């Protein structure tokens, strides 16, 4: 499965 | 803190937690992800097999077996012990690998021949049930005693798995008529587990619980009398959840946000900042 | 090694009513994963109290740190922190007023729960996260709620004429009733979406402008899939069982 959330920018 | 790690025992315990929970027809992908995520194969294969055969007996899995027509029902009502499961249609046993999903060397079981009328003329009614209701539905009927109570018991399961589509579905119900002439007292759960998941994660689950009753008189007659009582409430079951998916479609989603603001359009994000 | 895509691919398949459980379970499972399922693994959003200046913000992993969360109204931790993660002064001022503006947003579309947007900075840019919670009221014996997390990255250019944008936004829809037609029915989980565009950035197309307008476009987008998805595909799916 394709995961959209981990190509998200990381946090702080 | 080294004095309070997570053990073995319980990374393993997690690992069988996650089997049981895999929605219906992705049993593979959710063991082959714990296996590499526990990445210990014989600590899986040890404390985890409880969890496979639990997995297909909660899941009613439907296992064809060489030589014989009709599928069966993996239940717990059918647990012989020993990695082998009862058929009670064609009166045999057979050895379930609950991992490859595969029936092995079937030999036959012996039966009580009391309750042979009662169970097979139950298993005749709701077999035509299940054909008539369902698409591609199979059903498994017990005959035992539990106590002093002569019981059926009839499992319904049905599945329709679309993973190319990113979706899975299963219907099941599980009917007990414990024997207590004239009458008899009727207990069910009908279970629905719907999973979605193209660019996300859906489920639906839902539960009823049933509690009736029914005069009991000849085989032939009950049977057709308890499979009245399945026929209605299950139709009731499926038509109250469609009217209230329209109930939360159009109240509870509706009301929490709306489509468009009160101006029918979108905001002007130059007069937001202002 | 891919014991990160199968603990997606987990998260993906065990039953979204139990995520906070299962994702603390599967952190047990792997602890190495820890730092990078907390980041990438998106969990129903709480409601916390800023008592300094008396408003609800919402929690998440972007303004934890450690074991406080940082305010968007008073910028501070609670439990207080000595030298938390905190915006650039500039950046700071770019939150406050994406604050402002998100909480008008909510206002319009959801006319009520609680809104919070953290900003971090970026080597050449910023991102943010724009978080939006909705209960319903409990109508017809419906429990309902709806969590929003929108999260931007902006990448800016020397010139300042022009700014890429990346938005990924997952929604998460509860609904639950128990009934006795239906028995117990409970219908949850998330819906995830990206997309990514550049954009005029001026002085009558500011960043806030921008991202807004994005953020707007893919949450009436979502809104209508979920529509879709939650009372027609999985209702469909049902009846096709029996």
């Amino acid at each position: 499965l394709l995961h959209l959330t981990a190509n998200r920018p990381k946090g702080p | 803190d080294f004095e309070d790690r997570v053990s073995d025992e319980e990374k393993v315990r997690i690992a069988a937690k996650f089997i049981t929970h895999a929605p219906p027809g992705e049993f593979n992908e959710v063991f082959n992800d714990v296996r590499l995520l526990l990445n210990n194969d014989n600590l899986l294969r040890e404390g985890a097999a409880h969890a496979f055969a639990q997995y297909n007996m909660d899941q009613f899995t439907p296992v064809k077996i060489e030589g014989y027509d009709d599928q069966v029902l993996i239940t717990e009502h059918g647990d012989l012990g020993n990695g082998r499961f009862l058929d009670p249609r064609n009166k045999i046993s057979f050895k379930f690998d609950h991992l490859r999903k595969e029936a092995s060397d079937p030999q036959p079981e012996d039966t009580e021949s009391a309750l042979k009328q009662w169970r097979d003329a139950c298993d005749s009614a709701l077999r035509a049930y299940v054909k008539d209701h369902y698409p591609n539905g199979f059903c498994t009927v017990y005959g035992k005693s539990i106590d002093g109570q002569q019981t059926i018991i009839a499992c319904i399961e049905s599945h329709q798995f679309q993973p190319k589509n990113f979706w899975n579905g299963r219907w099941r119900s599980e009917w007990k008529f414990t024997i207590t002439p004239p009458t008899a007292q009727v207990a069910a759960v009908l279970k629905i587990q719907v999973h979605y998941y193209e660019d996300g994660n859906v489920q639906l689950v839902s539960h009823k619980d049933i509690q009736d009753s029914v005069q009991v008189s000849s085989d032939v007659q009950t049977a057709k009398e308890f499979i009245k009582i399945i026929e209605n409430a299950e139709n009731e079951y499926q038509t109250a959840i469609s009217e209230n998916y329209q109930t939360m479609s159009d109240t509870t989603f509706k009301a929490l946000r709306r489509q468009l603001p009160v101006t029918r359009t979108k905001i002007d994000w130059n007069k937001i900042l202002s | 090694d891919q014991q990160l895509d199968c603990a997606l691919d987990l998260m993906r398949r065990l039953p979204p009513q139990q995520i906070e459980k299962n994702l603390s379970d599967l952190i047990d499972l792997v602890p190495s994963l820890c730092e990078d399922l907390l980041s990438s693994v998106d969990q129903p959003l709480k409601i916390a109290r800023d008592k300094v200046v008396g408003k609800d913000y919402l929690l998440c992993d972007y303004n934890r740190d450690g074991d406080s969360y940082r305010s968007p109204w008073s910028n501070k931790y609670d439990p207080p922190l000595e030298d938390g993660a905190m915006p650039s002064a500039r950046l700071r001022k770019l939150e406050v007023e994406a604050n402002n503006a998100f909480d008008q947003y909510r206002d319009l579309y959801f006319e009520g729960g609680v809104s919070s947007v953290y900003l971090w900075d970026l080597d050449h840019g910023f991102a943010g996260v724009i978080l939006i919670k909705k209960a319903g009221d409990g109508s017809k014996k419906i429990k309902g709620c709806w969590d929003s997390i929108h999260v931007v990255e902006v990448q800016e250019k020397s010139s300042g004429r022009t700014a890429h944008y990346k938005l990924t936004s997952t929604v998460m829809l509860w609904l639950q009733t128990n009934k006795t037609g239906s028995g117990t029915m409970n219908l949850g989980g998330s819906l995830t979406r990206q997309m990514e565009k550049d954009e005029t950035v001026s002085d009558s197309s500011p960043h806030i402008a921008n991202i807004g307008r994005l953020v707007e476009d893919m949450e009436n987008k979502i809104r209508s899939t979920l529509n879709e998805i939650y009372f027609g595909k999985t209702k469909d799916i049902v009846n096709g069982l029996r």
